[PDB]
């Protein structure tokens, strides 16, 4: 009846749902284990590229605390 | 070679207005002109004009240029082209030629050959694009330039509905 | 006839885009803010005959602001005689000028 | 054409202009080109024929293709001062091109080629329009950038102009190419003066507009295109015959006529500035323009040719045509002479 | 530099499978002019110039100057309008209503 | 690795457009009380795959066009703006995230006419270059008010940041304020596509000399851009929850939603005549323009009465 | 509901554009080490370089004005590699 | 024209605050409390003298206001502070409104044991 | 100056002796006349941009907007050009030589 | 007045729909007591650094500091 039209709904669900669940994994893959950096306006981009040169691995996403100064 | 990429976006830039400006016919015309307006959009973004470059593609080749291929599709349905074409191919790329082994080139003013990253600013905006703020501007500033084009696309309106009429 | 409507019935229509060095949204500066200023307080009210001979210091570097064509001139002489200097092997660049030092802050 | 609209037309055609008169703004000039540009088309399209159609495409390629020079001059001009104020150009090429584009607008010689053509395919108020509130907003910007406009090449068009627009209107017998040749060496006179006193400027361009006013008024009260038909006009409006040879002679700056005002006071500006050779020859090319004003005053005013039978209905009929300032532009573009230090109300 | 790479692999898929679509069935041996159109295609040129004017209005509505904003913000739409009401009248808007 | 994030949205791009022509025959099937494929594969499944082999080895249609580069180009385009539509989709991350993204969907849409353009000017049937002059003047009208509303509702989002829309409904769906911008954006959105009822070129009162295969690759090009602009109605009217830490709840609801949204068009196609051309012109120029103008007026007046205009950033 | 949500999104503007006014002076001083540094490093170069150039002054500035000027983008990187170039010049426009 | 004057190498060495970007919008408001009085000089002293050079030693105060700021959060507080910083840093936009419990936590400590 | 401009510069001076020489359409001259206002566009966005002269950032946009009614109008002449004569051909437009 | 607009609501609905809508946005806002709050809201949002002034010794309504009593407070936002 009006349930058989539900396994290509279910397929076509399935592949709308990889494209966003894998730019979530990746994004969290990527950026150590975050999500990535939003950098709409220059002061997001300077305290990336300065967190990238305190991070000393030249990752942005190494994150340095309290551990780092004395 | 990535250094360079505004000035290679600007090749390409110039090798599409002698594609079309050699005209060899106004469809292919039209295909040369909008190749020519998305790299010079891609120039725009790489100067960081992101609304300007969207303006050229949503304004200019889809909004204008569709009119123009649309006009050209209802009104149409060479040797001296492709000797223009290969002519103004090999003056851009003798350009090219003399301004990268030299870095210096005076075709009417003096060009550096250098890539044109050197000339950025070194700073940042805060929290705002200012490229967006100054165009936001046109509302808080620029009163009499939002009254003289309203007022001037109101009369094109009145004026193609008149032109148009034969009556 | 310049008919000056604007100054006669005290309007602003276009003055405000006229210059870098008005007032801008949220007080963004100009590249070339301080050199306009000087060259605008500079030639201000001796015309522009005295002007062309008076203001040519401030015109000139606020010019060179606008366009660098002496800062890419220069940089083109040492970045040449580097190139130079590498080709003939008489010089080495340095750990901060090959990406070997995890700059500063 | 709708009067309402026909009226916000001509309310933005001078709207374009006052705003190149006014602006402070190179893109407001720019604007106020573009938008009395677009105005004045449907104007030039007023009675939709092939002629007209051809006049308005041939006047747009012209004026939009000096609208693009103008904006590069403005940009360039952006480039080497980092302002838009309009004042002089701080560059020569820039000056070069907005010069270029301006006598584009102004249809100087050699870029000429477009008046006699645009002013013989649309109607006589709109080639009143054309060759007398056109040319304002293009004059104002040239008054305004005269420190930086070339000397060789301001004077290159001005005589190339006057002897264009001279030997030009020996060929025609079509009142619209004689007035717009005529436009063309008056405007030459009008930039050869502009370097060495721009008031002398205003005041051929004033003189210019009231006579060309007064010849598109006569010959739209008689409703003549041609010169074999305004040969008719001593036979149906004696009056008219006399109005236009007071007018004709005084175009061709015919003392004491007010139209020898411009002419003598631009000689007595180019003099004092040790130009002898420049005005002389002006004066003398301005001859060829007086001879086919009085080819034309032959055929209307001095002599009678022979009209036909059906005007002996035209007799029993007035002109209802409203001409408007026509006794006010004939007595203006006649005897304003003994006048001539009013030009100082223009410094 | 993302988005280049994604615009050309875009560009690349599409032209690999119209390259398909025109080469893999190989392998088997086997008007008058409308000035209505024109109208409506120069009424949206005019439209969409219009709204380019109106596009910045998420970020204008962030000033300081609110009250010469909303008016000319207002006036642009007006104007808009005034262009729908002025092509709607004059049977500009016909047979492609 | 940011390749097979693209790999990862493009293919499923394609995957999701070949299981939406079987969700489209059964359900338009089950609507017309009757069944839908179900003999090829078991419950139809494999109807797409059969279909697409089907129509890559049938015999090309062989035209003698006019222009053989745009014809060739008309599918590429298509095919082309169509993958690159669903780049800035946030979901709830999208793959380019880009400051400008619903001006950039805007314009990379408004490029889309193009494809019909030369589609129609490439063939050398006249009628066919009339549909596609008719398709192209169809869909630059309703562009029109794609912007206009679109700007409307922009204005309760402060920026044109796509990720920056589901902040913006965290509160509340945006259909409810907006609802009547969301119902001319749904139908306009349905006659951008030219989808029933606004498909004149199914109806008898432009791209029938292509092949099998590029007929089918305008066809999933189409069917791209259906599904896209359900997605892209979704966020902006019908913004889901997001937790942060667990983000495909978010992608689990804007799926769903946008699911019910594309049968939405599927119902719409199975429940309603065509208009006729000049009815959907007076539908645009004469019904959702002045609405639409209103609207935007009031959109633009309303959040500073309310004292209540987003932020910026 | 849009009324008070974007009320608190104001205030939550204003919260976040306080934190980043609160690190402006120490980003603002790191930045002027930042460009001192490097300007230092491009001088010292240069004085190591242009020897053998006959009437080279060394630091030269190319303004009449002895008023501090920003520092072209050029004037900071252009000894450097073409890594740093194209992160510094290019990095905030190709970012996502 | 004259020859630039450039401070030395050694008038730049500097003891950096070497913590990211996050750690510093965590401590941002309690810094800018703290902090104020040689922030303020050298930013009053860097729109005044319009140059960087001659504003190298109040910098230096800054540089060293800070470092004696993260410390007495190192002293005190260190594992409120770090939870907090660490959940700001989770986020993309790294947002304060997803964090207020930790921070709630993080302003008891310090208005407690400072 | 900057190497961009050189070739923005060129793009103009390419597009205007694409305009001061016609071949036969008139959709051809309009077409090099909008890539005039193109490279126009890009130029003035280049310095504007360069400068960070803010205000001037509204310029481009007006400078778009004009130019595109202009083309408009230029659009409607052709078609009525083309509704004389059946084609778009410049050489057609000569009637007024006498 | 009455019978007029009874008719172009029989006939026109979307007509009168549109003009009531932007009469509502014309005149609505010089009648809301929240437009204040708005430019208030705009101005008090900090988009540039809040450059201190040299203390002359007489600028009794500028504060040292921030926690201080005087200087413009955002209470009302707080409130609403
Ligand atoms: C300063 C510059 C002024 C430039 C001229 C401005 C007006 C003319 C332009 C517009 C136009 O055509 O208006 C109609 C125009 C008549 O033009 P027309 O149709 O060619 O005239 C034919 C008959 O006059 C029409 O006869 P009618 O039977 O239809 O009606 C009779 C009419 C009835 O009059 C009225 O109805 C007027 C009363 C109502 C006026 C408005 C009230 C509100 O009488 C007149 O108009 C008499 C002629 C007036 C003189 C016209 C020229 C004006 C002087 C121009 C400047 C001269 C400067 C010389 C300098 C030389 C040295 C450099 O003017 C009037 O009707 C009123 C004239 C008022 C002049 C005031 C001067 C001082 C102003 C301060
Ligand atoms: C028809 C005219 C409609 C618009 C009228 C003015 C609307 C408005 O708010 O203007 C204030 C605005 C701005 O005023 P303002 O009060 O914002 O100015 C303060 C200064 N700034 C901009 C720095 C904040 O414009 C003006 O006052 C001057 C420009 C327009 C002047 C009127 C031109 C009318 C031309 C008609 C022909
Ligand atoms: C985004 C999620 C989904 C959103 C909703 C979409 C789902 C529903 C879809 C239904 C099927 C649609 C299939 C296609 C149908 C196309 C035809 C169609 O709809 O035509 C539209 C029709 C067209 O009208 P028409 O052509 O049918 O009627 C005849 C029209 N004249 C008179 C001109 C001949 O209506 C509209 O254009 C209305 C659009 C929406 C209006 C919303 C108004 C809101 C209320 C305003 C205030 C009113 C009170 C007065 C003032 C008060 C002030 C305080
Ligand atoms: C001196 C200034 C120009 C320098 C560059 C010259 C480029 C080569 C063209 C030379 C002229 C060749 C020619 O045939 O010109 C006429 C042609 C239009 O005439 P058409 O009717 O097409 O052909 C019949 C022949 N008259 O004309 C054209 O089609 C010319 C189109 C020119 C487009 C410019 C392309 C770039 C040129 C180099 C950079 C400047
Ligand atoms: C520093 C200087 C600043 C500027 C100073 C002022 C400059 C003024 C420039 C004058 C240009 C005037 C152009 C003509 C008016 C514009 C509108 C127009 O053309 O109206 C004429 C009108 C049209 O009639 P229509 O129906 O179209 O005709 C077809 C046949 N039925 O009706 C007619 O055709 C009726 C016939 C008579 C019309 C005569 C109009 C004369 C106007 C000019 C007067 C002289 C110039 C002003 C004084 C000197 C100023 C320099
Ligand atoms: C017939 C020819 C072939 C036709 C088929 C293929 C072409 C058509 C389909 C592809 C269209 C390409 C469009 C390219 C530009 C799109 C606009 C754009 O880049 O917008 C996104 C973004 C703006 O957002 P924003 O967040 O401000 O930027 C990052 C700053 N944090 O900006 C950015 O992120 C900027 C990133 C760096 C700059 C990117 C420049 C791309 C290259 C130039 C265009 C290449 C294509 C030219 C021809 C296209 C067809 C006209
Ligand atoms: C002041 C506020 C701002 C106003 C400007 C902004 C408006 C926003 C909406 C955009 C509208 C743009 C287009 C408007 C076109 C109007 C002209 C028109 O449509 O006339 C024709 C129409 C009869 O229709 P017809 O020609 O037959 O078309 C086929 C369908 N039958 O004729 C009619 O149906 C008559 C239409 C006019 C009367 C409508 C009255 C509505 C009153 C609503 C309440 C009062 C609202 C306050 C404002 C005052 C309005 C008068
Ligand atoms: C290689 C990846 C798939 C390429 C595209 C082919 C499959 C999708 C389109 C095929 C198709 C299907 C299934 C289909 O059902 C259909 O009828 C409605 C079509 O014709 C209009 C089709 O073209």
């Amino acid at each position: 009846m009006w349930f058989e039209v539900l396994p290509g709904i279910a397929v076509m669900g399935v592949c709308l749902f990889i494209p966003g669940m894998a730019t979530a994994r990746i994004h969290r893959f990527s950026n150590g284990g975050r999500e990535k950096r939003v950098a709409h306006y220059s002061y997001q981009w300077y305290l990336m590229e300065r967190d990238r040169r305190v991070s000393g691995v030249n990752r942005y996403y190494v994150s340095k605390g309290l551990e780092n100064i004395d | 070679m990535m250094t360079y990429i505004v000035f290679i976006l600007s090749i390409i830039f110039v090798m599409g207005f002698v594609g079309f400006s050699s005209k060899p016919s106004p469809i292919y015309g039209g295909l040369g002109l909008i190749v020519s307006g998305g790299v010079g959009c891609g120039i725009v973004l790489n100067f960081g004009g992101s609304f300007l470059g969207l303006m050229v593609f949503l304004i200019y080749l889809g909004g204008m240029m569709v009119v123009f291929g649309y006009t050209t599709a209802m009104a149409t349905e060479n040797k001296v082209v492709l000797g223009t074409f290969i002519t103004g191919l090999l003056m851009e790329f003798l350009m090219v030629y003399y301004v990268l082994k030299d870095k210096e080139v005076e075709i009417v003013f003096k060009f550096n050959g250098m890539g044109d990253w050197v000339i950025y600013d070194t700073g940042d905006s805060g929290f705002f694009s200012e490229e967006a703020m100054g165009i936001a501007a046109l509302y808080s500033y620029g009163t009499w330039l939002v009254i003289v084009t309203g007022w001037s696309l109101l009369i094109g309106v009145v004026v193609i509905m008149e032109i148009t009429r034969g009556n | 006839p310049f008919f000056d409507v604007q100054k006669k019935l005290g309007v602003d229509l276009d003055h405000w885009m006229t210059i870098q060095s008005a007032e801008q949204p949220h007080r963004i500066p100009a590249r070339c803010h301080a050199f306009e200023k000087e060259w605008i307080e500079c030639a201000h009210g001796i015309g522009s005959i005295r002007a062309e001979k008076e203001c040519k210091i401030e015109f000139e570097d606020f010019r060179e602001c606008l366009l660098r064509q002496k800062t890419m001139k220069r940089l083109n002489a040492i970045k040449r005689q580097r190139d130079k200097l590498i080709k003939e092997g008489k010089y080495t660049p340095p750990p901060h000028h090959s990406g070997q030092e995890d700059l500063r802050p | 054409m709708n009067p309402i609209i026909l009226i916000i037309i001509l309310m933005t055609v001078m709207l374009g202009t006052i705003i190149v008169m006014i602006s402070t703004h190179w893109l407001l000039i720019w604007i106020g080109f573009e938008m009395n540009m677009l105005a004045i088309i449907p104007i030039m399209m007023k009675k939709h024929n092939p002629r007209a159609t051809e006049a308005s495409t041939k006047y747009f390629l012209t004026q939009s293709t000096a609208s693009m020079l103008l904006m590069m001059a403005i940009i360039i001009n952006l480039m080497f001062s980092g302002q838009w104020t309009v004042m002089k150009l701080f560059n020569p090429m820039a000056s070069m091109l907005m010069t270029m584009a301006l006598a584009m607008k102004l249809g100087m010689a050699p870029f000429h080629f477009w008046v006699p053509e645009v002013t013989q395919g649309i109607p006589l108020s709109s080639g009143l329009i054309l060759l007398t509130w056109q040319k304002l907003a293009p004059m104002s910007v040239l008054y305004q950038i005269l420190p930086s406009i070339n000397l060789d090449l301001i004077l290159t068009l001005s005589i190339l102009s006057i002897t264009i627009g001279g030997w030009g209107g020996l060929n025609q017998t079509q009142l619209r190419k004689i007035m717009a040749y005529s436009s063309i060496a008056h405007m030459g006179w009008m930039t050869a003066v502009l370097l060495y006193n721009p008031t002398m400027t205003l005041l051929n361009l004033i003189i210019y507009i009231i006579m060309t006013s007064t010849m598109f008024t006569l010959f739209m009260a008689n409703s003549t295109t041609t010169t074999l038909s305004l040969s008719h006009t001593w036979n149906k409006a004696p009056i008219m015959t006399i109005l236009v040879l007071i007018t004709l002679l005084s175009m061709g700056g015919l003392p004491p006529l007010s139209g020898f005002m411009p002419k003598w006071m631009i000689i007595q500006e180019m003099t004092k500035n040790d130009s002898i050779i420049l005005p002389t020859l002006m004066a003398i090319t301005a001859l060829l323009n007086l001879y086919f004003y009085m080819r034309l005053t032959y055929s209307t005013a001095l002599t009678m040719f022979p009209s036909t039978n059906n005007m002996k209905m035209k007799w029993q009929f007035p002109t209802t045509k409203r001409m408007t300032l026509l006794p006010t532009m004939t007595v203006l573009s006649t005897m304003l002479l003994p006048l001539t230090p009013i030009l100082s109300i223009l410094e | 530099m993302n988005l280049m790479i994604t615009l050309l692999t875009n560009f690349t898929l599409a032209t690999l499978l119209v390259t398909i679509a025109f080469w893999l069935p190989q392998l088997n041996v086997y008007l008058p002019f409308s000035m209505k159109f024109f109208l409506v295609a120069i009424t949206f040129l005019l439209f969409d110039l219009e709204i380019a004017l109106l596009l910045p209005l998420p970020w204008a509505s962030q000033t300081t100057n609110l009250n010469t904003m909303l008016t000319m913000a207002l006036l642009l739409i007006f104007l808009l309008a005034v262009s729908l009401a002025y092509e709607w009248t004059q049977k500009g808007l016909e047979w492609t209503e | 690795m940011f390749m097979i994030n693209v790999l990862t949205l493009i293919i499923p791009i394609l995957l999701a457009v070949a299981f939406l022509t079987l969700v489209e025959r059964k359900v338009l099937g089950y609507m017309q009380f009757r069944k839908g494929p179900n003999v090829v594969g078991p419950y139809g499944l494999l109807q797409p795959i059969a279909d697409a082999i089907k129509l890559f080895i049938k015999e090309p249609l062989r035209p003698a066009t006019s222009s053989i580069s745009m014809f060739i180009l008309a599918p590429i385009l298509a095919l082309t703006l169509a993958l690159t539509m669903w780049i800035p989709l946030p979901m709830p991350y999208p793959l380019i995230n880009m400051n400008l993204g619903v001006l950039f969907m805007l314009a990379m849409s408004s490029l889309a006419v193009y494809s019909i353009l030369w589609s129609g000017w490439a063939s050398n049937s006249k009628y066919a270059l009339i549909g596609a002059l008719r398709a192209v003047a169809q869909t630059i009208s309703y562009e029109v008010t794609l912007a206009i509303i679109l700007l409307s509702v922009l204005l309760m989002n402060g920026s044109f940041t796509l990720s920056t829309l589901i902040i913006t409904q965290e509160q509340v769906w945006l259909i409810f304020p907006a609802w009547p911008l969301a119902m001319m954006w749904f139908i306009s959105t349905l006659a951008e596509t030219n989808r029933a009822p606004f498909d004149l070129t199914e109806g008898e009162s432009f791209n029938v000399e292509y092949a099998a295969g590029p007929f089918a690759l305008f066809f999933m090009a189409e069917y791209a851009n259906i599904i896209m602009m359900n997605i892209f109605t979704t966020t902006l009217f019908l913004g889901a929850f997001h937790n942060p830490y667990m983000p495909e709840l978010y992608t689990i609801n804007f799926t769903i939603k946008s699911l019910l949204l594309s049968i939405t068009f599927l119902w719409i196609r199975a429940s309603y005549p065509r208009f006729r051309y000049d009815q959907l012109m007076h539908l645009l120029w004469k019904n959702f323009l002045p609405l639409t103008l209103a609207l935007c007026m009031w959109h633009v007046s309303l959040p500073i009465l309310l004292s209540s205009i987003p932020p910026q950033t | 509901s849009m009324m008070r949500w974007n009320r608190e999104r104001r205030r939550l503007q204003i919260e976040d554009f306080e934190a980043r006014i609160a690190l402006m002076p120490l980003l603002q001083a790191e930045k002027d080490r930042r460009v001192l540094q490097m300007l230092r490093e491009n001088l010292e170069e240069e004085a190591t370089i242009m020897k053998d150039v006959p009437g080279w002054k060394v630091g030269e500035s190319v303004f009449h004005t002895t008023r501090w000027v920003t520092p072209m983008m050029g004037e900071l990187y252009g000894l450097r590699t073409g890594e740093e170039i194209l992160s510094s010049t290019y990095g905030f426009i190709w970012y996502t | 024209p004259g020859i630039v004057e450039l401070p030395s190498l050694e008038d730049l060495k500097v003891q950096e605050v070497k913590v990211s970007s996050s750690v510093l919008k965590a401590a941002a408001h309690h810094y800018g409390a703290q902090c104020d009085k040689p922030n303020k000089e050298f930013m009053l002293c860097r729109w005044e003298e319009k140059d960087p050079r001659r504003c190298l030693e109040e910098g230096k105060l800054v540089n060293q206001c800070a470092l004696e700021f993260f410390r007495q959060i190192k002293r005190h507080c260190a594992e409120p502070f770090t939870e907090y910083w660490t959940c700001i840093d989770y986020s993309g936009l790294q947002l304060f409104r997803r964090c207020r419990k930790e921070q709630a936590q993080f302003d008891k400590c310090v208005l407690d044991k400072l | 100056m900057s190497l961009v401009y050189m070739n923005i510069m060129m793009a103009f001076t390419v597009s205007l002796t694409g305009l001061l020489m016609y071949r036969s359409h008139l959709m051809s001259s309009l077409l090099c006349l909008e890539g005039m206002m193109l490279s126009l566009f890009i130029l003035a966005t280049l310095m504007i941009l360069n400068s960070h002269f803010t205000l001037a950032s509204m310029m481009p946009i007006i400078l778009l907007v004009f130019a595109a009614c202009e083309a408009a109008l230029g659009l409607s002449l052709l078609v009525m050009v083309s509704n004389t004569y059946g084609t778009d051909y410049v050489q057609n437009l000569n009637l007024l030589q006498c | 007045v009455a019978a007029f607009l009874k008719n172009v609501w029989a006939k026109e609905p979307v007509l009168v729909a549109s003009f009531a809508i932007a009469g509502l946005a014309v005149i609505l806002p010089t009648l809301s007591p929240y437009t204040k709050y708005s430019l208030m809201i705009n101005r008090a949002t900090p988009y540039n650094y809040p450059v201190p002034l040299r203390d002359d010794g007489n600028m009794p309504d500028v504060p040292s500091h921030p926690q201080d009593p005087q200087g413009p407070s955002l209470e009302w936002l707080k409130r609403l």
